[PDB]
C-alpha cells in the first residue's frame, strides 16, 4: 500500500516531469516568434 | 497561439500535481493517526483547511477546463486574445491555491518530524533550507505573475499582440516547476517519517 502509494507518486511525478518536456521545448517555439 | 495548446499542458500539469498533493495529504493523515489525537495543535483546522482549498482547487480546475474548451473553439474566428488572458488568470489562481495546499502539508510534516526525529540531521537541515528557498522562489514568481497579468490586461486595450502574454506563459511554467520541487521535498519527508514508524 505504501510501496502502491510510492508506484503512483514516482509514476504522476513521469507524467509531470513529460508535461513540463512539452511545455519547455513549446516555450523555447514561443520564445522563436518573440 | 501555440499558447492555447501550451495552456492545456500547463493545466494538465496542475491537475497532475493536484493528484500528487492529495496522495501526500493521505500520507500525512496516516502518520498523524499514529503520532497524535487530532483535537489539538491546530489539527482539526488543518483538516478543515485542506478540505476548503481542495474544494477551491476543484472549482478552478473545472472553470479552467471550460475556458480551455472555449479557447479551442475560437482559434480560427479571431476576436481572441481575451480568452487567452482570462485563462492565464485562471491558471495563476490555481497555482496560488495549490501553494496554499503545499504550505499546509509542509506545516504538517514539520509538526510530525518535530515530535519524533532530531531536526539536526543533515538530510533534514537541507530539507528545511530547500523548503524555505523554493517557498520564497514561488512567492516571487506569483508576485511577478500577478504584476504581469495586470500589465497584460491593461495592454489588451490596443495591444495588437504581446510578448507580455509569452512572458506570462513562462512565469506560470516556472512557478509550476518550483511547486514540483516543493512537491518532491514533501514526499521525501513523509518517506523519512514513515520509515521511522510504519
Amino acid at each position: 500500500t505504501w510501496e502502491x502509494w510510492d508506484x503512483a507518486i514516482a509514476e504522476y511525478a513521469x507524467r509531470i516531469e513529460x508535461l513540463i518536456x512539452a511545455a519547455q521545448e513549446q516555450q523555447e517555439k514561443n520564445e522563436x516568434a518573440l | 497561439s501555440g499558447i492555447v495548446q501550451q495552456q492545456n499542458n500547463l493545466l494538465r500539469a496542475i491537475e497532475a500535481q493536484q493528484h500528487l498533493l492529495q496522495l501526500t495529504v493521505w500520507g500525512i493523515k496516516q502518520l498523524q493517526a499514529r503520532i497524535l489525537s487530532g483535537g489539538s495543535g491546530g489539527w482539526m483546522e488543518w483538516d478543515r483547511e485542506i478540505n476548503n482549498y481542495t474544494s477551491l482547487i476543484h472549482s478552478l480546475i473545472e472553470e479552467s477546463q471550460n475556458q480551455q474548451e472555449k479557447n479551442e473553439q475560437e482559434l480560427l474566428g479571431g476576436s481572441g486574445g481575451s480568452g487567452i488572458v482570462q485563462q492565464q488568470n485562471n491558471l495563476l489562481r490555481a497555482i496560488e491555491a495549490q501553494q496554499h495546499l503545499l504550505q499546509l502539508t509542509v506545516w504538517g510534516i514539520k509538526q510530525l518530524q518535530a515530535r519524533i526525529l532530531s531536526g539536526g540531521s543533515g538530510g533534514w537541515m537541507e530539507w528545511d533550507r530547500e523548503i524555505n528557498n523554493y517557498t520564497s522562489l514561488i512567492h516571487s514568481l506569483i508576485e511577478e505573475s500577478q504584476n504581469q497579468q495586470e500589465k497584460n490586461e491593461q495592454e489588451l486595450l490596443g495591444g495588437s499582440g504581446g510578448s507580455g502574454i509569452v512572458q506570462q506563459q513562462n512565469n506560470l511554467l516556472r512557478a509550476i516547476e518550483a511547486q514540483q520541487h516543493l512537491l518532491q521535498l514533501t514526499v521525501w519527508g513523509i518517506k523519512q517519517l514513515q520509515a521511522r514508524i510504519l
